């Protein structure tokens, strides 16, 4: 139980860090009028599908 | 420029038009029908679902009746068969109503007289309906669809 | 009478199923390469 709990906390913390990184890199591009979102970051991170 | 836009017929009535640009006959793919010109109707046309543009190569004889094209799209005022259109901020805007569903092929010209766009649809909004259009960037053809645009 | 239980299916690393392994491995590697190249192209198209 303890090992599995630690594994879950590790997985969840890592995944949260990943999604936080997703935010910290993509939110600078969602608050701009022009949704460029260059396909490099568009592929590397799942792109919000900006709607021209 | 009357002999450069050819209408597409469905059971006796024009349901859109197929434009003749740049050594390519092109049409809004989603509209159904047959080219009115029989000589051009018997050509094979490569469709593309994700771009809604069905095109083919114009026969060598009638290349002359084809309009000139451009890719450089400065901010400003462009032409249309229904009055004028405005290009601003990566969108095309028309007076609402100017666009009727069913004239969904006709082109958008520029001040110098060369095709810059091919309308497909309208996204109705306020006094200025946005035009969902398939443009040609310098080497790609790109769809610009505002939300809720309805296929003309 | 036979003095062996009549079990005949070769075990892996015998030349026969090793040949089957190598054919399947190479073909499936080429297939997963096709899958990968499709994914790459279609993702690029999704973003382009």
């Amino acid at each position: 139980v303890g090992m599995s709990l630690l594994a879950l906390i590790s997985i969840f913390a890592s995944c949260y860090m990943l999604v936080a990184a997703r935010s910290k890199c993509l939110t600078p591009y969602a608050l701009t009028p022009g949704a460029a979102v260059p396909w490099t970051l568009g592929i590397l991170c799942c792109a919000p599908r900006a709607h021209a | 420029e009357n002999d450069c836009i050819f209408e597409v017929k469905h059971e006796g009535k024009v349901t859109g038009y197929a434009c003749l640009v740049g050594d390519k006959v092109m049409k809004p793919a989603h509209v159904k029908g047959v080219i009115d010109n029989a000589d051009l109707a018997k050509l094979a046309f490569k469709k593309s679902s994700k771009y809604d543009l069905e095109c083919a190569q114009i026969p060598v004889h009638m290349r002359s009746d084809a309009s000139k094209y451009t890719h450089e799209k400065p901010e400003g005022h462009y032409n249309w068969h229904h009055g004028a259109v405005q290009y601003s901020g990566g969108r095309f805007t028309i007076p609402t109503g100017a666009g009727k569903p069913g004239d969904s092929g006709r082109p958008i010209f520029d001040n110098k007289g060369r095709v810059v766009a091919i309308v497909l649809g309208g996204a109705n909004e306020g006094s200025r309906t946005a035009l969902s259009v398939v443009t040609w960037n310098k080497d790609m053809v790109t769809r610009v669809t505002p939300e809720g645009s309805e296929e003309w | 009478a036979a003095s062996h239980s009549n079990v005949v299916f070769p075990d892996m690393s015998g030349t026969a199923l090793s040949w089957v392994q190598k054919i399947s491995g190479g073909l499936g590697a080429f297939a997963i390469g096709a899958i990968l190249v499709l994914v790459v192209v279609t993702c690029i198209g999704l973003r382009r």
